[PDB]
């Protein structure tokens, strides 16, 4: 709902989306609170949040270290959820997602893991290492929630793929950009001929004329993540020009979506 | 999938999407390969004239006296390459080839499944990259320079805990984006669908040729074939054709480190939780929270830290028991092999050993007809036994 | 003697007076064990049950591409233990048996005949003490592990020039004193009669084996049989079963180091002159005064200063031909098999393998059929091959 | 010959005789003959000279201790045989064999060998590696250049061996008092019903009371090599206690002779 609100405002006023993408607890638990109401007042349509997991599999260098960052700072999934439930009472309209891996939605178990999202006030969950074949005790848990299942559409997607990621997703379809994994250093027809939730592209977005390209390729919007992670790397030891900069970029993106 | 890809509730392919087809077309390779008579001569042939199978059942003199125990020992340490990991690479290979791959992708966590890897791709003439914990890398030069000596480029990780886990996340992350001209050659019977099939199938010679040595030998099946259990390749390839004969006990011997009360160890198996990791759902070393583990074990090849689908299968319905061996236990079955029978063995084929002497000594008087996996000789941890 | 104990001019028994008892008796006991089939099916199971025989017989596939050479590798390097000197250890151990002989004396240059005596000491109950030249012990810890591990006493020697020559010595004066209870495990197919005899012997199933082996896979006797020669075991193993195959090539590999013309060689048999050192009359490595010098190659267990006496006989008649290759061949031949075959020989079988490319590579439009007598493994070289 | 009158003089006065053995060129050319005229000096009644070989395999460490200082010392056998010639100069009467191993009689020829022996003015030879099975060529040199082939009688020897040693040697037999090596750490009647030459004893001699024991056991004497080199050994850095010593020991064993 807050996702179909969100495309709503925007196609309506004819303008793309731009996602930004973080690791919650990076660099530290108060730091990325402020990162994340930087993103947001610098712009941001949405949110998409990963945990901090242990092995990530789809994720590039640049992710890796915000989630060793995060580690490091003592972040558990206990404490992810609290800066959600917290995210949302400061804004109660924005959607989030979250960016997860199979063990930890499993872990305490499968629906568990969704009621809690519904509890804190998440929007969708998108769970990385878990195909459509592999994901019907996943998407019912999060409809059962409320929550809507992210599924990915790959470049060498065929049209069984299409139909059931069309069918099966709500909120968005994550349109993979490419292959490989994320890296900021890196169909659109048929998902609409097939009712597909509006697609969102993402992996190695980092150009504000891509956002344009994106939207105009068809796109609802694009998903940014490494882009906006290296800027919290470099700036490491800088808080606020961490902000600044962050806030610059988001606005160029976003603005290149419009 | 044409092949059911769980067993039991243990199994599946949990990888991101864009890895399906990839996997798909592995499993239909693998498919048409199993019917394909050309494609099982020439495998055989490499096995035979290569690898040097069939590897010899030895019966041991001196370790059993004053016990009614008859301990037999599968010799994979015969092996061309020095452990069982030649058997299943050779025919990952081939599978490469029939798919038109031009590369090969391996992880490695003590090297054997490296340098398994890399004398098959200097054979077959693949390119050949591994993946090794950048921690592994410098505790295993040998193996190391073994790998680069024949052609092969030893790629280290040092993201995560540098380890073999770490180094099967880069392997999976490579493939993701290279499973174009490349195979991901899986070393142990784990992972996503089909490798935990695949492996197994490339593996089973083992039993085969056990169960004919031994009834040509004996005149009768074992009471209980034992094998270490890393990933669970080796343990799986000895039990497969002694499934269905139900007399046969099928044990299976996962590290236990320092002690499993101590939590430092490597028994996932029989002290892990399931949980969804590496393309598949098994158990494994994991904290509360969901956080993935390393398994410790006095051998590196041990400490993969989950285990093969079909052996938690097999456990969970009673056909196959799982033990758990301590370093010392370990070590001192090492140091037993090498006095009485003049054979050095791998420290993971140790843990197996270290169990059949058990089951001997704690029932001395007891009859039976034992048969230890030798997975490895142990001129790898020479210098490890030494100090 | 039972036995004619020259080749020729060469071999006979330079012994001190009191120990030509001994030899005699071990001359005996050699004869009837040669008739017992007791004696025959006993060694035969060991071979093939705990040893890995039959060995296998690989054809290389990219080695030799381009040219009209098709070589193959009699794969000693799978047998236990890593090289073809197990086959010998394991008769000369049941003789010893034979003739009630409880200790056992060894003699070991590189540790390779010091790891198969203790290895075979340890599974047929014997006690077992290895000679070690002082400096080799030092440059070989590997192999001495491995010795003390299975429970053999590695005694090193100061005298001399502390190298295989001098470890020779000290077998002898130890024997000199204890052939009562002792028996000396020679290590090569030299030294006094019946060693030379005994040794091949115990070796020559390797020949036979290539022989049907290349028979079944070619249809025809190679052209050539190539192996190295240190003292000769290895080489007298796998020419004994062709000799009398007169159109069968036989090519003996000396190590020639740095180079003949540099006098840094191990070339004795083709550069050196007869005389009388270790018990037997043959061409070795002496001053121009007649003392005794070593044999120097990058490879360790090339360094006997001798060679057997069947061998120098072989060549005097024209029947074998012996030629050397250079430390820098023996590498780039090591090196070439690693990455394009995925074996990694020993240093030792790469003078032999060597050879065998530049027979190849000088002649590629000439059609031969070759085969190489892979010794050994090299894994033990892995380290000094690094740098 | 020489040998013959020596056995005369000795058995015709009832006495036993005392051969000592040394290396030449030990532990230096000069220092070497220093104390062989010490030796003779001191009752030597023959002598015992071995020549620097570099694979002695019937040593034990005190001898092979002794060639180690003597090519320490660039002692060859071309300098061996100049020493020899010197000694015969000084003491034309003395018996003098010499201990070799085969291959350095074998070198340049044996004819040559035992060629140069009787031209220097050796009376026998004892080939330690060379057997009587193996010592038709040596032995036949030998007698050509009027040169005693020594022959060694061990202890497991049986009727056959005493029988060959009692009819190929010549000047005396040498009695092996044990099996092993040298190492002063350590049949007479068969001998003597076949004709054999008198019979030394050797090998582990080193008592004063040992002489007695072997000449009472009906030997014409032994020999003493191990116990002589230690003296050596022991006062290697004061030459004039080395002879002092050397001169009481021998005087000690040549007394216990008779
Ligand atoms: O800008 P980039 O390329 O870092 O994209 C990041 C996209 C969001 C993202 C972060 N981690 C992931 C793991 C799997 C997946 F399907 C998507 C993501
Ligand atoms: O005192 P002892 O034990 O060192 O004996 C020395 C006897 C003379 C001697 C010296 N070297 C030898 C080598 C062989 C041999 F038959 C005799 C000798
Ligand atoms: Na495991
Ligand atoms: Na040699």
């Amino acid at each position: 709902e807050r996702y179909e609100n969100l495309f709503a405002q925007l196609n309506d006023r004819r303008e793309g989306a731009f996602v930004p993408f973080v690791t919650l607890g990076d660099p530290g638990i108060e730091q990325s609170l402020k990162i994340i109401d930087t993103l947001i007042d610098a712009g941001a349509d949405a949110l998409e949040l990963g945990v901090p997991f242990s092995d990530p599999l789809a994720d590039g260098p640049t992710i890796q270290n915000a989630n060793l960052r995060a580690f490091a700072a003592g972040v558990t999934p206990a404490q992810c959820f609290e800066m959600l439930a917290l995210i949302r009472e400061k804004h109660p309209t924005i959607p989030i997602g979250l960016l997860m891996y199979a063990n930890l939605v499993f872990n305490n178990g499968i629906d568990a893991f969704y009621a809690r999202c519904e509890q804190v006030g998440v929007d969708s969950v998108l769970v990385a290492d878990v195909p459509v074949e592999e994901s019907a005790p996943f998407r019912q848990a999060a409809l059962r929630h409320n929550i809507a299942p992210i599924f990915i559409c790959p470049p060498n997607a065929d049209d069984d793929l299409l139909r059931q990621v069309a069918s099966y997703g709500r909120g968005y379809t994550y349109l993979l950009s490419r292959s490989g994994v994320t890296g900021a250093e890196n169909l659109i027809e048929k998902l609409k001929e097939y009712h597909a939730a509006p697609a969102l592209q993402g992996f190695g977005i980092s150009s504000p004329e891509q956002v344009s390209a994106a939207v105009r390729a068809g796109a609802a919007g694009a998903i940014s993540g490494s882009a906006i992670v290296k800027i919290i790397e470099k700036n490491l030891a800088s808080p606020k020009q961490m902000l600044a900069e962050l806030r610059s970029f988001v606005s160029a993106m976003k603005a290149a979506s419009r | 999938t044409l092949l059911n890809p769980y067993f039991g509730e243990f199994g599946g392919m949990y990888v991101p999407q864009i890895l399906m087809p990839a996997l798909n077309q592995l499993e239909e390779a693998f498919v048409r390969a199993q019917k394909d008579p050309e494609f099982q001569a020439q495998f055989a042939d490499l096995l035979k004239n290569y690898a040097g199978r069939p590897t010899a059942l030895t019966k041991c003199q001196n370790i059993t006296a004053g016990t009614r125990t008859t301990l037999y020992l599968k010799r994979e340490d015969l092996l061309h390459g020095g452990a069982h990991k030649t058997n299943q690479v050779l025919g990952q290979a081939l599978l490469a080839k029939r798919m038109g791959k031009s590369e090969i992708i391996a992880e490695t966590g003590a090297g054997q499944h490296g340098v398994a890897s890399a004398l098959a791709s200097a054979l077959l003439g693949l390119k050949c990259r591994i993946y090794m914990g950048a921690k592994d890398v410098e505790r295993q030069s040998p193996n190391v320079f073994r790998m680069r000596l024949m052609g092969a480029e030893v790629i280290p990780v040092h993201s995560g805990s540098a380890t073999l886990k770490d180094a099967c996340n880069e392997a999976l992350r490579d493939w993701s984006g290279s499973y174009e001209t490349a195979h991901y050659m899986l070393g142990t019977a784990a992972g996503p669908h089909p490798y935990p099939t695949i492996v197994r199938e490339f593996q089973r010679m083992i039993g085969e040729e056990t169960k004919a040595q031994i009834l040509d030998k004996e005149g009768r099946l074992p009471d209980a074939v034992i094998a270490c259990v890393g990933g669970g390749s080796n343990a799986i390839g000895m039990f497969a054709d002694f499934i269905n004969d139900t007399s046969v006990g099928l044990i299976g011997v996962e590290p236990g480190g320092h002690g499993i009360e101590t939590g430092e160890h490597g028994a996932p198996l029989k002290h892990g939780r399931v949980g969804i990791y590496f393309g598949m759902k098994a158990p494994m070393m994991q904290t509360a929270d969901g956080q993935i583990e390393e398994s410790y074990s006095i051998s590196a090849g041990l400490d993969f830290p989950s285990v093969g689908p079909q052996h938690a299968y097999l456990n969970s319905i009673g056909r196959a028991d799982y033990v758990s061996i301590t370093d010392d236990e370990a070590l001192e079955a090492f140091k037993t092999l090498c006095r009485h029978e003049g054979i050095i063995p791998a420290l993971e084929s140790s843990h197996a050993l270290a169990h059949a002497l058990k089951m001997m000594r704690e029932q001395p008087e007891k009859e039976q007809l034992l048969v230890v996996n030798l997975s490895g000789r142990g001129d790898k941890d020479i210098f490890t036994v030494h100090d």
